[PDB]
RNA sequence: CGAUGUCGGCUCGUCGCAUCCUGGGGCUGAAGAAGGUCCCAAGGGUUGGGCUGUUCGCCCAUUAAAGCGGCACGCGAGCUG
RNA sequence: GAAUGCCGGCAUGAGUAACGAUAAAGAGGGUGAGAAUCCCUCUCGCCGUAAGCCCAAGGGUUCCUACGCAAUGGUCGUCAGCGUAGGGUUAGGCGGGACCUAAGGUGAAGCCGAAAGGCGUAGCCGAAGGGCAGCCGGUUAAUAUUCCGGCCCUUCCCGCAGGUGCGAUGGGGGGACGCUCUAGGCUAGGGGGACCGGAGCCAUGGACGAGCCCGGCCAGAAGCGCAGGGUGGGAGGUAGGCAAAUCCGCCUCCCAACAAGCUCUGCGUGGUGGGGAAGCCCGUACGGGUGACAACCCCCCGAAGCCAGGGAGCCAAGAAAAGCCUCUAAGCACAACCUGCGGGAACCCGUACCGCAAACCGACACAGGUGGGCGGGUGCAAGAGCACUCAGGCGCGCGGGAGAACCCUCGCCAAGGAACUCUGCAAGUUGGCCCCGUAACUUCGGGAGAAGGGGUGCUCCCUGGGGUGAUGAGCCCCGGGGAGCCGCAGUGAACAGGCUCUGGCGACUGUUUACCAAAAACACAGCUCUCUGCGAACUCGUAAGAGGAGGUAUAGGGAGCGACGCUUGCCCGGUGCCGGAAGGUCAAGGGGAGGGGUGCAAGCCCCGAACCGAAGCCCCGGUGAACGGCGGCCGUAACUAUAACGGUCCUAAGGUAGCGAAAUUCCUUGUCGGGUAAGUUCCGACCUGCACGAAAAGCGUAACGACCGGAGCGCUGUCUCGGCGAGGGACCCGGUGAAAUUGAACUGGCCGUGAAGAUGCGGCCUACCCGUGGCAGGACGAAAAGACCCCGUGGAGCUUUACUGCAGCC
RNA sequence: GAGCUAGCCCUGGCCAGGGUGAAGCUGGGGUGAGACCCAGUGGAGGCCCGAACCGGUGGGGGAUGCAAACCCCUCGGAUGA
RNA sequence: UGGUUCGUGGAGCCAUGGGGGAAUCUGGGCGGACCACCGCCUAAGGCUAAGUACUCCGGGUGACCGAUAGCGCACCAGUAC
RNA sequence: AAAAUGUUCA
RNA sequence: CGCGGGGUGGAGCAGCCUGGUAGCUCGUCGGGCUCAUAACCCGAAGGUCGUCGGUUCAAAUCCGGCCCCCGCAACCA
RNA sequence: CCGAGGGUAGGGCCCGUGACUGGGGCGAAGUCGUAACAAGGUAGCUGUACCGGAAGGUGCGGCUGGA
């Protein structure tokens, strides 16, 4: 069947890109924990040109 | 007149649709004067806050005029009458000397190549837009202003009038659509004539997919729902209500007065 | 799995 | 009750006798034939349909007879639902 | 030592199930330490509106190549999509960006919000939409509309040459639009060819023949030619297009009304450029050479594609902005703009490869999912259907034997045809087209494919229409008539309704519980009630704000009923809602009679009665397509029987029409009648309606239905009642190799006993040790801390005249 | 968190081939003029058959499956909600 | 209405949203309703080290752990997944 | 303003 | 089985809960009006209060057990 | 070839019959009420509509077969 995964790079940078994450005060402290952490990646690589 | 058809389809035998023979070689509109992108939404910045709204043909507004006052003293030559998607009634498109075009929406009776005209003026003719007060007693009008100078906003539906009814110092009294008796100022402009389209009342639908062409999403009975959605929600094989009619919102749906009382437009009115 | 399966049988 | 799947049908059976038939017998208000009743006897047999989820039962056509129960109201790690 | 404990390790079932579509393999020769599995050749099978090509998304080195097999591959593995290394992605013209705007996002001004923040015209951002200039070949192992070859364009910038008042983010025009059906002429694509060009080929009985086989184009500026799209030309007046316009718009006179003329596309032709089969010869993992000086022509079918902004009809009435044309304003007219010709300048990112899949989404080399374009030929009425087959791509990454049960999938059957069964479930019958021929009923459309039938191949003869051609040959479409041939059989294979009668419900097409319910549930047009005068009611938000609606009583919100036909009765006492400037009650507040505490006192400070005090409640009316409700007991007619008729109690009033053993009927298989040999079902009736009933609508209704019930005909393996056969498994051999479960085991029957159902206790009986194929009675078998039930002063969802609050409203 | 799913918005795409034959046109007929009736044309429709496509009716298989919703046969719609 | 031990309590004081609304030393707040007396203070403007809290970081010590422990990580870990 | 009825055959 | 409501003149109903008093309508009976019947008018009769018990000074009335009658309930399996 | 006829399928007309149902006719002295004929005690009749145990009542218009 379909299932839920429906990979588009464009919907991932805007819905999840650093962008997006620094635009809203609920965002930006998702950047502070993950920092903290020592978290490798902020947010998710999102590719292609 | 109503186009009635033959029942060569179930639906076909109860449908029915306007007749367009008032509609003047003229079927596509007026670019300039109109039209504007149209924005259809069913709903406010995010939800939904009527139900039922969406679907059904994509449109075009007719930037129409609802102030005449602006050409007062000009006249113009009505150049035609057109479809208008946005409201029950017909619109008139005319010419003005002054060069300038604007629609006016349709009187019953209005002929193409006919003058018409706004002002203090203008012969009591159908077409003409006045001030309330110089339009003499008793004679049915429309597109009629409520307070002076903020535009028609009574009769406008198809086939709808008001009745000049008498005066009273700055106010003539107005019969309304409705039937309600109205305080309304001297100064508005309306004018005179009723809207026509009056058969738009006899047109039957036929089917559910033209309520869907006409963008009116499917309507569903509380009782159809459960308790979370509706005071009318279960219980069990049908139901009577069990309460006293409601809203999907609690409030009583026969009956209940919801006009505000103290609304400082009570001094103005006088009926139904 | 996680159920859902209601306890028919 | 940290689970013994609960009706009926199909399937496969087997067991008890307080026997429906067939075998043998006493009494009969047993002439004969055919019955009635009780005793002995289970080796074997005990149909096919209409109705109903039905068990049961009522019917149709037969038959030597159309037996009654137990086996988790036998049998769902066998089927049906 | 235990916690269905936690982490780890190793057992058990077990060499057991399985190895992922039943599209299929056989052989020869290579290579190699080692080949069913890798390379090659031959033979066979499968896809071919794909299982074949080209994109988009996504994936991110999987591409090519060299060297390799520990692991990944469900077996092998010399192979690989795997390992190591190297190589590979070339753009002014393709796409995206130095262009545009849509939803929406953001957002200066501004508005709002305890803070975080929320809204918000301008502007900006925002794209398979608008705009925009490359076509055809050739090369690499791997890239090409990118490199190369030919042919052809686009911008800027600087020049000369000449034209003109040039000139804005501003005005106007244009861009610019729906659905259905469509005309004319073309192209793509395809068929045929006695004509042109080709290596070859006479097999096995016959054929040297207009024989077989293969192929007969592509691109192409200017100029033509042919289709067709756009568009009136003047002169005056002008108050509108938010400054100004010569522009546009509106008047008024001329000439056109035509595509005549201007332009704009498409297609042919075109200077020239390129391609160029079968077969044979070679060495590939494949490509090359020759066939060639290759030929490169004539007909026919023909689009859903092009000319495009074509035409017609219809109602539901069908984006914007920029490029582009034009008008002018500030400025400036030694600027500037336009035309032509030259030289110069032309960036950034993407380009590999998979792409209906072993490279994307599903933990997997997963029988699933995944958007656009091309998708050839023949025949079947057509077609993207179906059968085979071009090109192209595959035989699905375990095999070899055997020929048991049993399972799956499939074929056939004597005689009977539903006796099977909850039910004809399943399976069969029927089946395409052409032509006869069709009932009740009906809203006049339908019911209709009703039903029931006949025709269907091939040969020859005669003959009627077109179409393309000139009025003809041909080539291509429809027909008609007559003789005849063969078979069991002519839509000879494949794709292709079983039918009818009669009830219930719902009008109908539709929608619904992704993952057990597709229905009589929801929706639906339509009917009615009610709210709402517009800063509308209603809804979301604290607010601002927004929807409603750029709508205005023929409108919008809420409720019920649910096409249509005939209809929708009585009760306003209770509850709700509506209407009542009276009266009763009523909170803060006003008012202070009067009383209290302190003070030597003026004073300061407490209470506090009359009375004045809103809504709400009470009270008075209204209102049922508002919440709802709509009786009991006796008596009576000249056979009995029954009761039109009477009495009486009670109610706010005492269910009318229509229907009725019903989706409602408990007693019940009510009682009659029908169908049947027989009928708890079914249909028609009676009415004693436990416990119908009129908008939670009543009774009907043509048509409609993957809805539910009854019956019949046809037809059958459903059954009597089974049998035989096919293949995929099962079984044997080689290879790889799990699982849930498991206190330990050396694990028999009976009759008992035991916590009441014993392999394990007692008595007796039986039984050498160990497997394999099977069957499921048992181990109270497994799997899930029973969903039922009860318990816990456990938890949630929902309800209301439970309590207490809050929003909202008054 | 709406890359699944529900709805709405903006912008694109898709729906082989067959049937049936409404209005309306044109001619004829009829009438004082009509209504209306016959053809012929026309191509309407939540119209019909049926691929793609969207579904999920019934049965069988599957049940440590190919698959945490699949497969086979069959079936609903397929110019419209 | 909040704060204080103070839950309207005899409820002050200290803050405050609403209404009314003074005074400048013979002026004003407080000592738990209120009044008197006796006393303490001088509101409606602001700044002010130190003593106190903490441990990302550096150092010392340990009747602290010794690779299922000790931080999640002694090992290229907030990694692989 | 109100007032019902009169068995069969002659 | 369980629950709670009721038996009162000939008929249909009050009367009970706060015990001492049985009443209403119709019917029946006698009398009138009418030619006659009904209607109508004046008079009158008629109730072991379902029974068995006792509670009391006194029971239709209050309390127990049966007897019929009416209605409600019988749920989860 | 046609063809008597037989078979299969589907319609039309007529006859018979059917639980039950509808009204009707008739049958000396059963029931309820008083509609009509006198002004029938509401003038009657009437077409139609609604309603009622029954005659009938009433709304609307009409008639003289009444004043
Ligand atoms: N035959 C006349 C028609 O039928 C009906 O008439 C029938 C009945 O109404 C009528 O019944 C009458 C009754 O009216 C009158 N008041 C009393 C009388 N005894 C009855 O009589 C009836 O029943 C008796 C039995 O008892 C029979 O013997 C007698 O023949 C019969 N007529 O008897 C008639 C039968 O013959 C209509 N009422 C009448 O208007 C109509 O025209
Ligand atoms: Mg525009
Ligand atoms: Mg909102
Ligand atoms: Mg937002
Ligand atoms: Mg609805
Ligand atoms: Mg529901
Ligand atoms: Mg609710
Ligand atoms: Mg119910
Ligand atoms: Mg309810
Ligand atoms: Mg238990
Ligand atoms: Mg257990
Ligand atoms: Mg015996
Ligand atoms: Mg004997
Ligand atoms: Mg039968
Ligand atoms: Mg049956
Ligand atoms: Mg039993
Ligand atoms: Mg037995
Ligand atoms: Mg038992
Ligand atoms: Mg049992
Ligand atoms: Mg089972
Ligand atoms: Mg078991
Ligand atoms: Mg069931
Ligand atoms: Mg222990
Ligand atoms: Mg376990
Ligand atoms: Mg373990
Ligand atoms: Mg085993
Ligand atoms: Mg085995
Ligand atoms: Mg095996
Ligand atoms: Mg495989
Ligand atoms: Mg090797
Ligand atoms: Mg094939
Ligand atoms: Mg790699
Ligand atoms: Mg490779
Ligand atoms: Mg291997
Ligand atoms: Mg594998
Ligand atoms: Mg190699
Ligand atoms: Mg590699
Ligand atoms: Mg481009
Ligand atoms: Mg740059
Ligand atoms: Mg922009
Ligand atoms: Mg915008
Ligand atoms: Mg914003
Ligand atoms: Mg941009
Ligand atoms: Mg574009
Ligand atoms: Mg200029
Ligand atoms: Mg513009
Ligand atoms: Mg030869
Ligand atoms: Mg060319
Ligand atoms: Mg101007
Ligand atoms: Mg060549
Ligand atoms: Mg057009
Ligand atoms: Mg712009
Ligand atoms: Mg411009
Ligand atoms: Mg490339
Ligand atoms: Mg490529
Ligand atoms: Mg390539
Ligand atoms: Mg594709
Ligand atoms: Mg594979
Ligand atoms: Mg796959
Ligand atoms: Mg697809
Ligand atoms: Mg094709
Ligand atoms: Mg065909
Ligand atoms: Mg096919
Ligand atoms: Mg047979
Ligand atoms: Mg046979
Ligand atoms: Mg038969
Ligand atoms: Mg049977
Ligand atoms: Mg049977
Ligand atoms: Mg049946
Ligand atoms: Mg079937
Ligand atoms: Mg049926
Ligand atoms: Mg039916
Ligand atoms: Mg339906
Ligand atoms: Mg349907
Ligand atoms: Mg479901
Ligand atoms: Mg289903
Ligand atoms: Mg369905
Ligand atoms: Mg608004
Ligand atoms: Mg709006
Ligand atoms: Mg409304
Ligand atoms: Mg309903
Ligand atoms: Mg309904
Ligand atoms: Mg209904
Ligand atoms: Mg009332
Ligand atoms: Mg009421
Ligand atoms: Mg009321
Ligand atoms: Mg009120
Ligand atoms: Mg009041
Ligand atoms: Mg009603
Ligand atoms: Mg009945
Ligand atoms: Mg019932
Ligand atoms: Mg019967
Ligand atoms: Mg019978
Ligand atoms: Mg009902
Ligand atoms: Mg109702
Ligand atoms: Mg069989
Ligand atoms: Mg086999
Ligand atoms: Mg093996
Ligand atoms: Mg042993
Ligand atoms: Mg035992
Ligand atoms: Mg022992
Ligand atoms: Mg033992
Ligand atoms: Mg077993
Ligand atoms: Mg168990
Ligand atoms: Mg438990
Ligand atoms: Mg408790
Ligand atoms: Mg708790
Ligand atoms: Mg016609
Ligand atoms: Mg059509
Ligand atoms: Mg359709
Ligand atoms: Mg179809
Ligand atoms: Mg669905
Ligand atoms: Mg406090
Ligand atoms: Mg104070
Ligand atoms: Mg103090
Ligand atoms: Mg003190
Ligand atoms: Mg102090
Ligand atoms: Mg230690
Ligand atoms: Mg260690
Ligand atoms: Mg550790
Ligand atoms: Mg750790
Ligand atoms: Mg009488
Ligand atoms: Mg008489
Ligand atoms: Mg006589
Ligand atoms: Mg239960
Ligand atoms: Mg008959
Ligand atoms: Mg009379
Ligand atoms: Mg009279
Ligand atoms: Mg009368
Ligand atoms: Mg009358
Ligand atoms: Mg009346």
């Amino acid at each position: 069947m379909k299932r839920t995964w429906q990979p588009n790079r464009r919907k991932r940078a805007k819905t999840h890109g650093f962008r997006a994450r620094m635009r809203t005060p609920g965002g930006r402290k998702v950047l502070k924990r993950r920092r903290q952490k020592g978290r490798w990646r902020l947010t998710p690589a999102v590719r292609k040109r | 007149a109503v186009k009635k058809f033959k029942p060569y389809t179930p639906s076909r035998r109860f449908m029915t649709v306007a007749d367009f023979s008032e509609i003047t070689k003229t079927e596509p509109e007026k670019s300039l004067v109109k039209p504007l992108k149209k924005t259809g939404g069913r709903n406010n910045q995010g939800r939904i806050t009527v139900r039922f709204r969406g679907g059904g043909h994509k449109r075009l507004y007719r930037i129409i005029d609802f102030k005449r006052w602006d050409k007062v003293g000009i006249p113009a030559k009505v150049a035609a009458i057109e479809y208008d998607p946005n409201r029950s009634a017909r619109i008139a498109l005319l010419h003005y000397v002054d060069g300038e075009k604007r629609y006016i929406i349709a009187p019953d009776g209005l002929q193409v190549g006919q003058q018409v005209v706004a002002g203090p003026d203008a012969p009591i003719q159908v077409g003409n837009a006045l001030p309330l007060r110089f339009i003499p007693v008793g004679t049915v009008v429309h597109a009629v202003e409520l307070e002076p100078k903020k535009g028609a906003k009574l009769a406008r539906a198809a086939g709808t009038s008001a009745q000049i009814q008498g005066r009273e110092g700055d106010y003539v009294i107005l019969r309304l659509p409705s039937g309600e008796l109205r305080k309304v100022h001297g100064e508005c402009y309306a004018t005179v004539g009723a809207v026509g389209n009056a058969d738009h009342k006899n047109i039957v639908l036929g089917k559910a997919g033209r309520s869907r062409w006409l963008g009116r999403r499917p309507h569903v009975r509380g009782a159809a729902m459960n308790p979370v959605d509706h005071p009318h929600g279960g219980g069990e094989g049908r139901a009577p209500r069990g309460r006293p009619p409601a809203s999907p919102w609690g409030w009583q749906t026969k009956g209940l007065k919801t006009r505000k009382r103290r609304k400082p437009s009570s001094r103005f009115i006088i009926a139904r | 799995x996680g159920g859902p399966k209601k306890k028919k049988k």
